[PDB]
RNA sequence: GGGAUUGCUGACUGAUAGUGCAAACAGUACUGUGAAGGAACUAAUGAAACUGGGCUAUAAGUGCGCAUUCCACCAAUACGU
RNA sequence: ACGUCUAUUGGACCCGAAACCGAUCGAUCUAGCGACGUGCAGGUCUGACUUUAAUCAGGACCGAACCCGUGUCUGUUGCAAGAGACUGGGAU
């Protein structure tokens, strides 16, 4: 009867009929061109005077290893 | 298996404005996917030697950022990225008619297309590699040119 | 965005580079590094040496006292500081900018019409009052108000007229002998705070404004005297609405619960600043 | 360096670079965090190469996209393309590396695991 | 081996952001990865002010 | 006056009337959603998507 | 009373029947603003209506797959293979 | 007791109302209200203010954009489950 319980049952019902977006989901997929849906991005800042300011600690940093060249493990193991 | 949840337009309207995180960690084990599209064969020969192009277009997932694509290319592939331009695309609709005629309709997963403009690596900048004619003569020739024909119809024979 | 442990590295780097004692160096490293100053080493050194090279060019300018008295001088370029005090000095041929750049960091940005005209209008606005000189040396770095870009000289004229209207000009002159930060308040907000103080600290009757206007007017004048004496004793009592207009009584009872009633406390609070701890407890 | 995703560069010549299999979880449990970090980066770059290479050809992946493209099950000579088989092995390797990392994160005792679940 | 990996908050070695990862818990970051987060926007302004 | 065109489309009004949140805002809307679930409808509300 | 496994259970039904659905995706397509309503479609065989032309004018065998009971190993108490 | 035929209670040989009682969904059509915003070509008359002057009023008049639908004709499984043409009414 609670609000969260109804939403959880809706999501469990939507767990079935999932995968590559068949049926009604083909039309419902076009809601992203109709109501400005925000995608799964991480926000890097905030507007103060309408000019966006990217906070430098929220800029993306990738900890790549020192050398991936002549490293002795490949993505494939011999049979 | 846990997968993509349904979202609701009223829910994103009500619980709106995602906030920036308080801390950002350097990303060990990143989950980010890029792929090129088709290149012209002369561009493919341009990549085969010296490994460079001024403009390369990529397919990504729509949860990425221009900063993330620029940082990933600079960090992993050693490139110099000047600017990124991102386009959000819908999936293609697919039709796969069944044993009884049903018109089974699919939709590909939504993708983001990035246009990445590159920069010459170090000292190699000569490979930008490009008489006159008056623009008054250009416009006057393009005004006396024959018009484009109207588009034929798919049943029409010409 | 700071690298973890950069605070110790910056404190050590300031000692290893330009001469500065560790306590004021820690003030630059910690207190004035929430913003207000760039955190980069090899950039504070360049500006500090460049501002150290401006002490001969200006007669009363000491770099160390100026950078500690107001630490936002180093977030601007040293050439801009040189031009800013030069142009402000031409708009104020009087006490030199060197003793004044260490108290006011406002003329780094809006010097030309701003600091000179506001200072001239404030000196004339207090000279047309009962003999107030208003030399600029007494100004504190919290006096960004009444000098910031956006207050008109007419607004200062209205502010001093309202200050000598809300307080009596003998009381306003005694109030302005200490802590000129009362000029920062707008006249409507200053009127609101003084009326709320007169309501809560009403010595005439109850917490309500007792003795409404022969002897009722005498009690009302005594209430105006008591609030102006508290303002002379402490300028921070004018900052009551930051807590609330109705929490002035709450802070007064937080002081009241210990021993006795109101009349003993009107004598006690006028003799010692017991309200500062109560306001800090409310914050 | 765009040659890395630009092509296999061994496929235009008629030779096969990878003739092997994908990593398994029991072998991946024996590798250290640094070795798993380097293998993860090498495997993601291999994933970008294989996705680009099967994007130049018009061949599906995942065996669920094949139903969408109306391509028959098994008897199509498309599941037998080398790039698709390598792509499935690379996805298995990345999934198994993720599974090993959460197993090691769940195998801890103090607040170090709250930091171990922040880099995975 | 689990013999190493113990809580080592001070294994920094003090390199601009190669100490950030082992402070958040790391052998060697690539120079290209640190080149991606540009460290020369303030350096050019410092050099121009010095000259 | 010709009839038949009572449906004037608007995304704001459609989501604000028959969306998830107005259904969840009231108890009887929540039993409407519950019997939509018990019937087995693939689309729970007019604004659901993924 | 209710929710899932099993039925050497059925003088129950056998695709206009039996659940609304035996099906690649049935509470689907589709209808309606909405609550809500809500189909058809198995594999062979190929009746009639209908429309053109013509005319008239030996209740058995043999193979496989299991189930029952014998046997010999059994957890040794229902059979375990 | 079985078999058959009647009878009673059940929906009780089948199909068919207008109904009544509850509690879901609907002001995206339409009626009223409320908040914010926008529009009213060209002229005509009357009253007022100021005039070295680039202002206002009238449920004013004629008349486009716009709103409505008086009369006639066409149409009547129509272009349209209420439309078209020409005349019309309002248009600060
Ligand atoms: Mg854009
Ligand atoms: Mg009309
Ligand atoms: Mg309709
Ligand atoms: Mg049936
Ligand atoms: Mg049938
Ligand atoms: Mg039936
Ligand atoms: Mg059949
Ligand atoms: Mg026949
Ligand atoms: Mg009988
Ligand atoms: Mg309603
Ligand atoms: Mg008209
Ligand atoms: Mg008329």
């Amino acid at each position: 009867i609670g609000r969260e319980a109804v939403v959880d049952l809706i999501q469990q019902s939507a767990a079935k009929q999932s995968g590559i977006r068949k049926g009604w989901q083909v039309k419902a997929a076009t809601w992203v061109k109709r109501v400005h849906v925000d995608r799964g991005d991480v926000k890097v800042g905030r507007l103060e005077g309408g000019e966006f300011q990217v906070l430098p600690h929220l800029r993306p940093r990738y900890f790549v290893p020192a050398d991936l060249d002549k490293f002795q493990l490949k993505p494939y193991v011999e049979v | 298996e846990q997968e993509t949840r349904l979202r609701f337009v009223s829910s994103e309207w009500r619980s709106g404005r995602p906030q920036p995180p308080e801390r950002r960690i350097p990303i060990c084990f990143p989950n980010i996917t890029l792929q090129m599209m088709k290149l012209t064969p002369e561009q493919m020969d341009q990549v085969k030697e010296t490994g460079w192009l001024r403009e390369v277009a990529f397919k990504t997932t729509p949860d990425v950022t221009k900063l993330e694509i620029a940082a990933f290319l600079q960090s992993v592939y050693g490139m110099n990225v000047e600017r990124v331009s991102t386009i959000n695309y819908l999936g293609r609709r697919r039709l796969a008619i069944s044993r009884n005629g049903k018109r089974l309709w699919w939709r590909e997963d939504d993708w983001k297309k990035a246009y990445v403009i590159f920069r010459p690596p170090a000292g190699q900048e000569h490979l930008l590699t490009r008489q006159q004619r008056p623009v008054i003569e250009q416009i006057r020739e393009a005004a006396r040119a024959p018009r484009l024909p109207p588009r034929p119809y798919p049943w029409e024979r010409r | 965005d700071w690298p973890p442990g950069y605070e110790a590295l910056l404190q050590t780097y300031l000692e290893q580079e330009l001469p500065l004692s560790a306590e004021e160096a820690s003030t630059l490293v910690a207190a004035a590094k929430k913003g207000l100053l760039p955190g980069s080493r090899s950039l504070i050194r360049t500006r500090f040496m460049h501002i150290k090279d401006l002490e001969p060019r200006f007669p009363g300018f000491d770099a160390r006292a100026a950078v500690l008295g107001e630490p936002r001088l180093l977030r601007h370029a040293a050439d801009k500081v040189m031009r800013a005090m030069l142009v402000f000095q031409d708009h104020w041929p009087s006490h030199p900018v060197g003793p004044l750049m260490g108290r006011i960091g406002c003329p780094v940005i809006r010097d030309p019409a701003g600091v000179g005209h506001r200072l001239y209008a404030l000196t004339r606005a207090l000279k047309t009052d009962l003999h107030y000189e208003l030399d600029p040396h007494r100004l504190t770095p919290e006096s960004e108000g009444f000098l910031a870009s956006g207050v008109s000289p007419f607004e200062l004229e209205a502010r001093v007229s309202a200050l000598v209207t809300i307080f009596g000009r003998e009381g306003a002159g005694r109030l302005l002998d200490v802590s000129l930060d009362v000029l920062t308040y707008a006249p409507r907000d200053l009127d609101r705070a003084v009326l709320a103080l007169r309501e809560v600290f009403s010595a005439a009757g109850d917490r309500g404004y007792g003795r409404h206007s022969p002897e009722g007017a005498a009690a009302a004048a005594a209430d105006r005297g008591y609030v102006t004496d508290l303002a002379v004793a402490w300028p921070g009592v004018l900052a009551l609405p930051g807590r609330l207009g109705g929490a002035d009584g709450v802070a007064r009872l937080l002081a009241r619960v210990r021993r006795a009633g109101g009349a003993r406390y009107r004598g006690a609070v006028g003799r010692r600043a017991l309200l500062s701890e109560v306001l800090e407890r409310p914050e | 360096d765009v040659e890395n995703q630009g092509g296999l560069a061994c496929v235009p010549k008629p030779c096969v670079s990878s003739t092997g299999r994908g990593w398994k979880v029991e072998e991946l449990r024996l590798k250290s965090w640094q070795d798993l970090h380097k293998l993860w980066y090498v495997s993601l770059k291999e994933r970008n190469l294989l996705l680009t290479e099967m994007g130049l050809k018009h061949i599906p992946k995942d065996a669920a996209h094949q139903v969408m493209r109306r391509i028959p099950v098994g008897a199509a000579s498309v599941e037998e393309d080398p790039h698709r088989l390598r792509y499935t092995e690379v996805q298995n390797t990345l999934r198994h590396i993720r599974q090993v990392l959460e197993e090691r994160a769940a195998a801890e005792l103090v607040p170090k695991l709250r930091r171990e679940m922040l880099e995975v | 081996t689990p013999s190493a990996g113990f809580p080592f908050r001070v294994r920094n070695l003090e390199r601009i952001w190669a100490e950030l990862q082992p402070d958040a818990d790391x052998x060697x970051x690539x120079x290209x990865x640190x080149x991606x987060x540009x460290x020369x926007x303030x350096x050019x302004x410092x050099x121009x002010x010095x000259x | 006056g010709n009839r038949g065109n009572t449906y004037q489309p608007s995304r704001r009004k459609r989501v604000n009337r028959h969306g998830l949140e107005k259904r969840l805002s009231t108890p009887q809307g929540r039993e409407v959603l519950l019997r939509r679930l018990r019937k087995g409808r693939w689309r729970i509300t007019v604004d659901s998507f993924r």
